[PDB]
């Protein structure tokens, strides 16, 4: 007769991405142009 | 009241003799790049920089 309970983590340095990983799609996507508000924010300088 | 009169009139009349100063310049940088590349034929590489 066994009976007894465990909890293991995901070791997540082997495991625990296989995911989309939500950094990509959004790193490739915008982060330049949404920078070029540097425009802008020279703009703004200028006249500050 | 004369004396005063009379030291504030000297002082703004005696001006013109000299009329001359001092000037200074900056040159300055300011940084707010935030730059992405890719790992080309990996676009799932990728740096930030």
């Amino acid at each position: 007769d066994i009976n007894f309970y465990t909890r293991q983590v995901i070791d997540p340095r082997l495991c625990g991405g296989l995911a989309f990983s939500p950094k990509l799609n959004l790193f490739r996507y915008l982060d330049a142009m949404s920078l070029s508000w540097n425009r802008s924010r020279l703009k703004i300088s200028r006249a500050t | 009241v004369v004396d005063w009169f009379v030291n504030f009139g000297d002082v703004i009349a005696g001006f013109t003799g000299g009329y001359s100063d001092d000037s200074g310049a900056t040159a300055s940088w300011r940084f707010d790049d935030k730059k992405v590349f890719h790992l080309k034929n990996i676009p799932s590489a990728m740096v930030i920089v």
